[PDB]
Parts: structure tokens; C-alpha cells; sequence
């Protein structure tokens, strides 16, 4: 990862005021409401038909935290995505059949939602380092693929 | 393809920026620039530097445009004829590059009009966005 | 576009592919696994394995699509319409798995037609398969 | 850039038969042509405006052949690409302003140009292994981009 010392720091203080909670289900949940192809992978969730029905689905919201937290996982262990990510690559390639450009549009999502939360916070500098790390992520995701 | 349901987002998320588009245009083109450097290849000729006047010019032309579109929208083809035979045609910017500054516009957006910023408007603009890209790059080849 | 001298070019080269089509199908699709292993994950129930029969029946179809496309060049949209329905609404298929699949039908045909695949007849045909794999995305939300 | 050694010596084997000379030109003219948005990066070349035109100029076989000399400079350094394309990727950068979505317009046009000469000699998996590779030189040209 390019990663400078200065945006390394501008991504983890940031991460520390994130509600987990909230920023899970909430990029999760856009996923599924504005790419709406990617309901394929979850029609065992339930209900996803409108915006209020994705959004509030308990198992939507559950699955969101789920993904933040190995998206944490990540930002602890930066110069080693590769390493950190592999189990989960086999994962979404032989059980779940998912197309890696899926990933890309979760990691612009995520970052919408920051923006969503932060406010002026997320100030252009901070965007672009988190812009390399949801970047990072989806390669490593994708590294496994056979 | 752009439903009235999504027409009537976008009006109304546009509407709410009102006079500040000239100011988020500018700040969608520098969170451009930081985050996906290659952009920059199609502007060698301007100063990039935080805080530029070209840009900020630049991003009031831009937000008018998108101005434009709205008011537009059932028409966008005819209404962008110019721009897209400037992209498309003696610019020759490669389609991948509008992907990126929608998804600054997005972040913007996101960043300015919180309560707004619903997921049914977040997917109307994406939709209405996508359009606008696609007549911009279309008559390439 | 389409011009008058690109549907000449691809109807030519078409026309000499002839009973073939099926094999170059099938030929372009196992390129395509084998190049590019995200692809794979749209067949999860077919066999993969080279030579298989499962890819060779499907390449026959793909095939016939694009015979059937160039038999109506001038209304490509309505003529592929329940193709693009199936791949852009029921498999949804992402994008830029068209510009893979078109560059190995590409060098498909550049491997088999040493002396049709002219710089002029490569132009067009990129085109052809591009506008076919816009029509087959076209409804994509 | 994960080339196992038979991928290495296949695509090593193919490349020895090949004239860098004839098959560069071959390979700019065809992006020119197929791909004229290029053509834009050229302007001193002279008459680009038909296939003959470009095809037969001069200066594109030339420049054709020098783009082709680098190209085997990173077949020999499979293991570096990054540091030996490193002054030709700021150059393309700072100088030439090349968008780098162009660099995987060049390596697929060259696969194709490679699958046309070489007939049913350019199998699938020698393909594969050329698709790896032509990612690579993208990715190694693209990397000093700022
Ligand atoms: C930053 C990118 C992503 C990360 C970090 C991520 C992380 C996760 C994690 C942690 C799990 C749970 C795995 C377990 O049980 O051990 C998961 C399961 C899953 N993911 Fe993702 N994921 C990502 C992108 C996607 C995408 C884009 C899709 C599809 C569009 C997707 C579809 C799934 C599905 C269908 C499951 C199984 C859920 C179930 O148990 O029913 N994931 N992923
Ligand atoms: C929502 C998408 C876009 C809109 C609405 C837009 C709108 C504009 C407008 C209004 C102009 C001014 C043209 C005039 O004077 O009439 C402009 C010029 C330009 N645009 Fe865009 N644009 C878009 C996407 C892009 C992208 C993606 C790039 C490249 C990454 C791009 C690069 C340029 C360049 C280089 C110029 C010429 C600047 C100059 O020298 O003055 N535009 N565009
Ligand atoms: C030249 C562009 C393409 C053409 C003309 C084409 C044509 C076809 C045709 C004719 C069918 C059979 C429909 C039927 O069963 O009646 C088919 C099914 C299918 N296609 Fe494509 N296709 C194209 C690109 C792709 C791409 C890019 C993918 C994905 C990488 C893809 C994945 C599929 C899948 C998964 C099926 C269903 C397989 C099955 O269950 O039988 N196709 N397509
Ligand atoms: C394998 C990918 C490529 C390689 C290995 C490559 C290598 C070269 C080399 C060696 C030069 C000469 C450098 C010099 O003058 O000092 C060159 C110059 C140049 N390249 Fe590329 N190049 C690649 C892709 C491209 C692409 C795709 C474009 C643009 C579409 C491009 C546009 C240029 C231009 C405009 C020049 C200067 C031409 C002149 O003499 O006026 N190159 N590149």
C-alpha cells in the first residue's frame, strides 16, 4: 500500500469515532438500494423490495457491522491486506460466486457514507486516503480469485 | 434509465443546492484531483493547486452544466449536444473518468446536505449522473 | 455508430466465419475463463474443464446471438431484446465483462482469419461487439 | 505479478520467435487505427486520417519498434517491472499526459496482433499468460502517475 505516515493517521483517528453500528448496515443497506444487481447474492435476507424495507432489515443491518468489522481488521494491518483478507477472497469466489467488481462499488458506498457522517470532516485529503484503502481492500478481496 | 420517480429526486436534491452548485462543483473537481491523480492528465494547462482559480472557475461551469441538465432532463441528449461533442470528440476523455467525478459529485453531496442525502435520492443521482456521463461520452467512434 | 462501411466489414468477416461460428464461440469463451477467472464466477454450475461440452454447447449460442445481430445490423436493440433482458435483468452481469468476452472473440478470430483481420475489419468489428455488449447492458436499472 | 514458470517460459518461448521490428509497428498502427482517440498523443506523425495512411507511416514503424524495445526490456526483468518501467512511467506521466486506461488498449491490441501472427501457435493458456503480463506492464507504467 502507498500510504503515507500522515494519511495512515488521517484514516485511523477518523476510524476511532466511527459508530460501527450505524456506518455498517448503512453502507450495506445503500449497496442493496443503489445498486440493486447486488440483491442477488443476498435473497436469503428476506425483504428488500423499497429503500425503508432494506434499510431496516435486521439481518441487512447485522451483515453491515459484520463487513466493518473485517474492513477493521484491514485498517489494522495495512501493509499486509494480502495476508489479512485471503480466507475471505476463497470465500467470496468458490462459496459465493460474487464478480470482484462488486467490491468497488461497496468501497465508494463506505466512502459516501463517511462523507454522509463526517461532514466537514471528510475533507479532500482524508477522502483520498481513504479512497487508497477501500481500494487496497478490494484487491486484496479479489487476490484469491481462481 | 432516469423514472419520474427519479426525476423528482433530483429536482428536488438540486433545487436544495440552489446557489452553493458553483461551490460543490469546485470542491467535486479538487476531491478529483487528490483522490485519482490520473484525472489531472486531461488539465496539464491548469494551476491545480489547493484553492485555484481555475478550478474554482472551472467548478462553476460545471455545476451549471448539471444545472442545465435538470431542467433538462427529459431532453438531455439535445440540450448537452455541445459538451458532448466537446468530451467525446476533442477531448476524447475516456469514459472510466466520469465514474470518478460522479462519485465526487456524490461524496459532496453527501458531505453538504446530510438530511437530504437519503439512500432514495443517493440512487436517484447516481441513475441521473450515469445518464449525463453517457451522453457526454457517446459519440466517441 | 455503426457506419455503412463498418456493417460491410462485418457481414464480410462474418460470412467467412461460417459454420465455424459455434467452434470460435466456444473457443472465445474458454480464452475468456482461462484469461480472466472473475468470469467464472457467473457459471458456478457449469463444467469448466477444457474441452468440455457444456462450454462447447454454450459457445454455439453465443454464436447464433451474434449471427442473429448481424442479420439485423440496422435494429440491433429489438432484435437482441430478450437477450438483453436475461443478462441485464435476471444474470445481471457487470459491464466490463463484455469488453473481456468481445477481446477474446477478437482474438478468436484474429488466430482463425489471418487474412480477413485487417486493421479496417478489426476497427469494425471492435465496434460491432461494442455496440452489442451496450444493447445486452442497456437496462441495466 | 503471479506467473508460475510455465507461464514464464511460455510466454519467454513465444517471444523469442517473434520480430520486434515488424510486429511494434504492426501493433501502434492498430491502436491508431481501432482506437482513434489515440491518435490525439501524435500529432507530429504526420497523415493518420485512413488505415493505409497510418499503417504504412514511417514514423509510426518506428516508434512501433522503440515501444516494443521496452516491452522486452520487461520480458527479461519479469520480476521488476515497477523499477524498470519507473523513468518511462513519469515520463508518460509528467511530460506526455497519458491517461494510463490508454496502456490496456495497447496491451490487448498487442495480444491480438500476437494471436493474429502466430495462428493456433497463441493456445488459451499462452494467452493467459500474455494477458498477465500486458497487466503488469500497465500497472508498472501507471505507477509514478501523480
Ligand atoms: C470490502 C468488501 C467486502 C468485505 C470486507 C466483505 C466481508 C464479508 C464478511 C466478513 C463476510 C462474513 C464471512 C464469514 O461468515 O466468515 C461476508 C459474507 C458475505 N458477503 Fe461480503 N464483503 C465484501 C464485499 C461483498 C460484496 C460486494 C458482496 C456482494 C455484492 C458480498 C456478498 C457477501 C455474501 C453473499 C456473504 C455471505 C452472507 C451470508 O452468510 O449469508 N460481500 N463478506
Ligand atoms: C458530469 C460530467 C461533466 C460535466 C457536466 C462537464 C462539464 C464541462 C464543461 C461545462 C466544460 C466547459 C466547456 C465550455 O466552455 O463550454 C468542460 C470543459 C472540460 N472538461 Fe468537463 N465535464 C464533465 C466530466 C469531465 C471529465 C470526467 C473530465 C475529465 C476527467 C473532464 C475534463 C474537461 C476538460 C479538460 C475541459 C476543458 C477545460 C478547459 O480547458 O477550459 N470533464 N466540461
Ligand atoms: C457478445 C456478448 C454476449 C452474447 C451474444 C451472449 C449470448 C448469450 C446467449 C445466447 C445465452 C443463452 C440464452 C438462453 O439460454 O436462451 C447466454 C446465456 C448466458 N450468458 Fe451470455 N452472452 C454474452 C456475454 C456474456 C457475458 C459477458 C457473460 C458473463 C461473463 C455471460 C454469462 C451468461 C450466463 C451465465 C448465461 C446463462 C448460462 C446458463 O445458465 O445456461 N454472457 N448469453
Ligand atoms: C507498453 C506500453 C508503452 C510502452 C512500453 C511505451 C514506451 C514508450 C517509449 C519508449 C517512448 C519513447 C520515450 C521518449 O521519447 O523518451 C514512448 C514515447 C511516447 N509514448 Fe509511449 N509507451 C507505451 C504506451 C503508450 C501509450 C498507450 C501512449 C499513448 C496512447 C503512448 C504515447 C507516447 C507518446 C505521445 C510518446 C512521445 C512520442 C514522440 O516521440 O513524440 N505510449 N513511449
Amino acid at each position: 500500500m502507498h500510504l503515507t505516515p500522515e494519511e495512515k493517521s488521517a484514516v485511523t483517528a477518523l476510524w476511532g469515532k466511527v459508530n460501527v453500528d450505524e456506518v455498517g448496515g448503512e453502507a450495506l443497506g445503500r449497496l442493496l438500494v443503489v445498486y440493486p444487481e447486488t440483491q442477488r447474492f443476498f435473497e436469503s435476507f428476506g425483504d428488500l423490495s423499497t429503500p425503508d424495507a432494506v434499510m431496516g432489515n435486521p439481518k441487512v443491518k447485522a451483515h453491515g457491522k459484520k463487513v466493518l468489522g473485517a474492513f477493521s481488521d484491514g485498517l489494522a494491518h495495512l501493509d499486509n491486506l494480502k495476508g489479512t483478507f485471503a480466507t475471505l477472497s476463497e470465500l467470496h469466489c468458490d462459496k459465493l460466486h460474487v464478480d470482484p467488481e462488486n467490491f468497488r462499488l461497496l468501497g465508494n458506498v463506505l466512502v459516501c457514507v463517511l462523507a454522509h457522517h463526517f461532514g466537514k470532516e471528510f475533507t479532500p485529503p482524508v477522502q483520498a486516503a481513504y479512497q487508497k484503502v477501500v481500494a487496497g481492500v478490494a484487491n486484496a478481496l479479489a487476490h484469491k480469485y481462481h | 434509465v432516469l423514472s419520474p420517480a427519479d426525476k423528482t429526486n433530483v429536482k428536488a436534491a438540486w433545487g436544495k443546492v440552489g446557489a452553493h452548485a458553483g461551490e460543490y462543483g469546485a470542491e467535486a473537481l479538487e476531491r478529483m484531483f487528490l483522490s485519482f491523480p490520473t484525472t489531472k492528465t486531461y488539465f496539464p494547462h491548469f494551476d491545480l493547486s489547493h484553492g485555484s482559480a481555475q478550478v474554482k472557475g472551472h467548478g462553476k461551469k460545471v455545476a451549471d452544466a448539471l444545472t442545465n441538465a435538470v431542467a433538462h432532463v427529459d431532453d438531455m441528449p439535445n440540450a448537452l449536444s455541445a459538451l458532448s461533442d466537446l468530451h467525446a470528440h476533442k477531448l476524447r476523455v475516456d469514459p472510466v473518468n466520469f465514474k470518478l467525478l460522479s462519485h465526487c459529485l456524490l461524496v459532496t453531496l453527501a458531505a453538504h446536505l446530510p438530511a437530504e442525502f437519503t439512500p432514495a435520492v443517493h440512487a436517484s443521482l447516481d441513475k441521473f449522473l450515469a445518464s449525463v456521463s453517457t451522453v457526454l461520452t457517446s459519440k466517441y467512434r
